[PDB]
């Protein structure tokens, strides 16, 4: 779970973040 | 192994910047990188901070748990700059953790073990936009 979490919340960030520039 | 020996010296350069606050491709891409990778920890310096927490990592070459939670962000088969720079960034600063408890802790093991991920697991994905020139040019301001 842990792992998961962490894993969860650098994706949602990372495609915030690639979006934002892909924009 | 250019394309290896390249991304470690960008990863492991900015892992160093950032832990310590101490060709022209990949100057390039370290200034992005500098850029970029101090740009996605704005905002989310609370979610680092809890990740980091999570994440519990023990000493300088407690690197295992970290790369089992990257290889999970690409499990869902999507990869972008993006989602790496996040990796990287998430990577410096857990790097300055290290830092912060043990000033001899050394960022190579952080800095190799994301390498290993990036280019071991995306090695095509990166030569066939010719590497970090696909980083460049994504997070290029003009
Ligand atoms: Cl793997
Ligand atoms: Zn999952
Ligand atoms: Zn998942
Ligand atoms: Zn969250
Ligand atoms: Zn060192
Ligand atoms: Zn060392
Ligand atoms: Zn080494
Ligand atoms: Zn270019």
């Amino acid at each position: 779970r842990p792992e998961i979490w962490i894993a969860q919340e650098l994706r949602r960030i990372g495609d915030e973040f690639n979006a934002y520039y892909a924009r | 192994d250019d394309l290896y020996r390249q991304s470690l010296e960008i990863i492991s350069r900015y892992l160093r910047e950032q832990a310590t606050g101490s060709g022209a491709a990949g100057r390039r891409a370290l200034e992005t990188l500098r850029r970029v990778g101090d740009g996605v920890q704005r905002n989310h310096e609370t979610a680092f901070q809890g990740m980091l927490r999570k994440l519990d990592i023990k000493n300088e070459d407690d690197v295992k748990s970290l790369s089992r939670v990257m290889i999970h962000v690409f499990s869902d088969g999507v990869t972008n700059w993006g989602r790496i720079v996040t990796l990287i960034s998430f990577g410096a600063f857990v790097a300055k953790h290290l830092k912060t408890i043990n000033q001899e802790s050394c960022i190579e093991p952080l800095a190799e073990s994301i390498t290993d991920v990036l280019v071991r697991t995306k090695r095509d994905w990166l030569v066939k936009q010719r590497g970090w020139d696909g980083f460049v040019e994504f997070f290029h301001v003009e």
